[PDB]
């Protein structure tokens, strides 16, 4: 039996910004929802839709993953309906989002002596985002009504900035890797469901 | 896009980049404070440098958003905190020449050697030394030594650059859209802006002089019965109907009095309560010290402290392999850190300074959650004042019963009450004319009203009339002594201790009235009392972002200073005292001097 595997973006080494966040689809397999519950630690498990107890005998068409890390007082806004930085011009959840946000301490891992700079998002923009919707443009941004033609300062800024991860952060900005899990039902025949 | 929208974008630029400038700075400061190293203070060197090149380069970028046309009254408290110029509106040369000058006068403060006229190879000095002289002798002669040659070789050096500092300091002023250097000073307590709640800056020297005229009959009565109560030590120096000589205060400069309970003391057979001994006889460490503290705060309604605070913090002395700097400080790291720096020991002392540390700290992280700019006090007198009262609360007979410092049969009497009370005038109550004296002459310097040939003459004057001292030898123009003091030759103020000490009686009368307490307010215990925590937490929280008048009214439901709670806390020693002086006289006459 091909199970799906939902254990390789789980306990990857290293991963994405949040500005930048990949994404992980899994098809033609069953699912087993029991290997899920390793690292028991959990700082956050809710689930918005279906109910985590009935989530093993149901049968959909896709499931995807997507993974990013942020810190700790950011987490609130990976529900729907929220208006932060991190929910508006990072990542968007639909009012009618279906499946389960799982967060946990990372500061073992992500975080070294000296800062931890690799890790980016970002904190202006001239528009708001639209849902599922990602946004790698590096473009100067104008604050002014002189144009910049690319230039730091003055009235420009650089949109992305660093998060600079310490060990010795409080909790709230210590790192948190999240993961989010999203359920799509088309008109093809459903496949991926476990026993 | 109007300015609004350029303001703000600018801000969130500054607030991200200066936590993580400062964060780093806190760091290497600690690791110097941790470990005495030439590589730790490289570090501190290039991190401050760091620190400083940003905030003046962005204290440049920040003038090009004018105040008038940016109305929020929380994004202007960011820009007027930015905008501030100082140094820069001077010249190169006269900005140099006052950094020498300002380190020349800390150098000579610093390294101030006096020696005795008999033999040069054995001389002393200021700490320790003279502070040990003129701290535990009972001499005349040699207290007059020690408090005349720290003002004859030490003073001389500094009126020639005080002359200049006060010139210079003024020139900046008057370049900073100012009117003199005091009033630059006096614009910490400026509001401007918010309707019913403003605040000028001649209104605080109205206000101080208001206050003083209502603290002036308890102070008259303690000078007097010190004055009383010293002319049993030295028969022959002190007239009954003058005033103090300036070098039997028990102090270099006469700032407080603690030091002459030991001859000032009113039941001696009585002892104070110690809990010394009852610590050391029951295994209490420094770990269970805080621990109770953490316990006391927690009662109150206010949160633990962090997992990080525990680890991360040093709270015993490393020993000799090490070398730390033994100095009670409460750190706020940034970022969610937050430390205390203590050499802690099992001691009754100690045992306050935690409370005091703790409650700094508590502060810090009420309002973590504001802006970088707006993450302070509301003004300069609202830090300490929290500290200090819940120090004040952790001392009462009740609660060191409650915890089990204290025997439970233990009966306390109406003499113990007296010996505390007198113990806590001689220290809070005999510092605010100092301190008026010292401001309000630092004032009228800086204004022009006394010219510069008569400024000993006003200083003493206003030392007679108001304090109630009296120099012991004559000084001329020649002497500089208000030099002599820490904060006159380092450029800092001094008003904050006496806005601090009213204060803190407006929170504790404000909590203990909350708290439902019967009797005298000096015997108040805000323990197991949630409505007195979230009272003082609702201005906690503020920080900045409110004017202090708005953040007082929180928590006492007054507008203004006040002082009549000071003087409820010390009302039965004001009865015992009219009591005591019933045969005495109470005045001073500024004509006496003890060289006439
Ligand atoms: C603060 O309260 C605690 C807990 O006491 C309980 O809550 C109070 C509000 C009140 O309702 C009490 O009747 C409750 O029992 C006190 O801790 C107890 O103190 C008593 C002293 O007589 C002692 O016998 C108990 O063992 C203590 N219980 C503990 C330590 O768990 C505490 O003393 C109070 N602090 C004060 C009054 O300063
Ligand atoms: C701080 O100093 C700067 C320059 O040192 C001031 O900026 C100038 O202000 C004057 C005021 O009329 C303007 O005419 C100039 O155009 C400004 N720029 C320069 C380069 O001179 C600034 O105003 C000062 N801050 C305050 C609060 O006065
Ligand atoms: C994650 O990977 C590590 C490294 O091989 C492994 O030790 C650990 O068991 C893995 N976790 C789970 C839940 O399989
Ligand atoms: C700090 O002091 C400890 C104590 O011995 C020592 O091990 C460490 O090397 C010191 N750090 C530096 C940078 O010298
Ligand atoms: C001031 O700016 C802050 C920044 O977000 C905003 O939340 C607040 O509403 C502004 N004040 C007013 C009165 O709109
Ligand atoms: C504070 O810590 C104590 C002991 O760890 C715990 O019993 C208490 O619940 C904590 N308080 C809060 C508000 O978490
Ligand atoms: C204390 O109480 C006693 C009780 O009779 C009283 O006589 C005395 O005057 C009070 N004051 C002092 C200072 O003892
Ligand atoms: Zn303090």
């Amino acid at each position: 039996t091909n199970l799906c595997p939902f254990d390789e973006v789980f306990n990857a080494t290293r991963f994405a910004s949040v500005y930048a966040w990949n994404r992980k689809r899994i098809s033609n397999c069953v699912a087993d929802y029991s290997v899920l519950y390793n690292f028991a630690p959990f700082f956050a498990f809710k689930c918005y839709g279906v109910s985590p107890t009935k989530l093993n005998d149901l049968c959909f068409t896709n499931v995807y993953a997507d993974s990013f890390v942020i810190r700790g007082n950011e987490v609130s806004q990976i529900a729907p309906g929220q208006t932060g930085n991190i929910a508006d011009y990072n990542y968007k959840l639909p009012d009618d989002f279906t499946g389960c946000v799982i967060a946990w301490n990372s500061n073992k891992l992500d975080s070294t002596v000296g800062g931890n700079y690799n890790y980016r998002y970002r904190l202006f923009r001239k528009s708001k985002l639209k849902p599922f919707e990602r946004d790698i443009s590096t473009e100067i941004y104008q604050a002014g009504n002189k144009p910049c033609n690319g230039v730091a300062g003055v009235n420009c800024y650089f949109p992305l900035q660093s998060y600079g991860f310490r060990p010795t952060y409080g909790v709230g900005h210590q790192p948190y890797r999240v993961v989010v899990l999203s359920f799509e039902l088309l008109h093809a025949p459903a496949t991926v469901c476990g026993p | 896009s109007t300015i609004e929208e350029q303001a703000k974008t600018f801000l969130d630029k500054f607030n991200h980049e200066a936590e993580d400038l400062f964060y780093q700075s806190s760091l290497a400061s600690w690791n110097y404070n941790t470990n005495i190293t030439e590589e730790n203070v490289q570090n501190m060197n290039n991190a401050g440098d760091k620190w400083s090149a940003f905030l003046k380069e962005q204290s440049t970028l920040a003038q090009m958003y004018p105040l008038q046309e940016i109305q929020n009254l929380t994004v202007k408290l960011q820009l007027q905190a930015l905008q501030q110029n100082g140094s820069s509106v001077l010249s190169e040369d006269k900005s140099k020449r006052l950094n020498t000058i300002l380190n020349t006068m800390s150098t000579i403060y610093s390294t101030g050697k006096v020696c005795n006229p008999d033999n040069p190879q054995e001389c002393l000095l200021l700490e320790p030394g003279l502070n040990e002289i003129m701290a535990n002798s009972l001499d005349y002669n040699e207290r007059l030594w020690a408090w005349e040659s720290w003002r004859s070789e030490v003073g001389k050096q500094l009126r020639p650059l005080y002359e200049e500092y006060v010139v210079l300091k003024n020139e900046m002023a008057r370049a900073n859209h100012y009117e003199d250097y005091g009033d630059y000073w006096r614009g910490d307590y400026e509001v401007n802006g918010v309707d019913g709640y403003d605040y000028s800056r001649g209104q605080l020297i109205e206000d101080v002089e208001h206050t003083f005229e209502e603290i002036k009959p308890l102070y008259e009565h303690l000078h007097a019965y010190v004055r009383a109560k010293l002319m049993n030590a030295y028969p022959s120096y002190i007239s009954p109907i003058g005033c103090l000589p300036a070098h039997l205060l028990g102090d270099m400069w006469g700032r407080f009095w603690t030091n002459l309970y030991s001859l000032t003391v009113p039941f001696g057979q009585k002892p104070n309560i110690d809990v010394t001994d009852a610590m050391v006889d029951q295994a209490w460490d420094a770990q269970r010290i805080f621990k109770e503290a953490e316990k006391f705060f927690v009662s109150v309604g206010l949160p633990n402290m962090t997992q990080g605070f525990w680890e991360n913090s040093m709270l015993t002395d490393p020993g000799n392999v090490q070398k730390a700097v033994c100095h009670p400080t409460a750190w706020d790291l940034g970022k969610g850190d937050f430390r205390i720096l203590m050499c802690t020991k099992v001691t009754m002392d100690d045992f306050l300074t935690a409370h005091h540390e703790m409650g700094h700290i508590q502060y810090d992280m009420a309002y973590a959650a504001q802006p970088f700019l707006l993450r302070n006090g509301a003004n300069e007198g609202f830090h300490e004042a929290v500290g200090e009262i819940m120090s004040l609360s952790a001392a009462t007979p009740k609660h060191l019963k409650s915890i089990g410092l204290l025997s439970p049969d233990f009966q306390e009497d109406n003499e113990t009450e007296i010996n505390f009370l007198l113990k806590q005038a001689l220290t809070i109550v005999g510092t605010l004319p100092f301190t008026y004296m010292l401001e309000k002459w630092r004032w009228m310097v800086f204004k022009g009203e006394i010219p510069k040939d008569q400024w000993m003459k006003k200083w003493w004057e206003m030392k007679r009339e108001i304090v109630g001292v009296v120099e012991p030898v004559p000084h001329d123009e020649t002497y500089c002594d208000p030099a002599s003091l820490f904060h006159v030759s380092n450029d800092y103020s001094f008003i904050r201790y006496y806005t601090r000490t009213l204060y803190q009686f407006q929170f504790q009368e404000a909590l203990c009235q909350a708290a439902k307490h019967e009797g005298p307010l000096h015997k108040c215990d805000i323990s197991n009392s949630t409505e007195a925590g979230q009272k003082l937490f609702n201005m906690l929280r503020l920080g900045k972002s409110e004017p202090w008048t708005l953040a007082l009214e929180n928590v006492v439901g007054a507008k203004n200073m006040n002082v009549r709670p000071l003087l409820n806390y010390f009302e039965p020693l004001f009865t015992w005292l009219k009591d005591q002086n019933k045969n005495s006289f109470v005045g001073w006459s500024t004509d006496w001097s003890p060289y006439a």
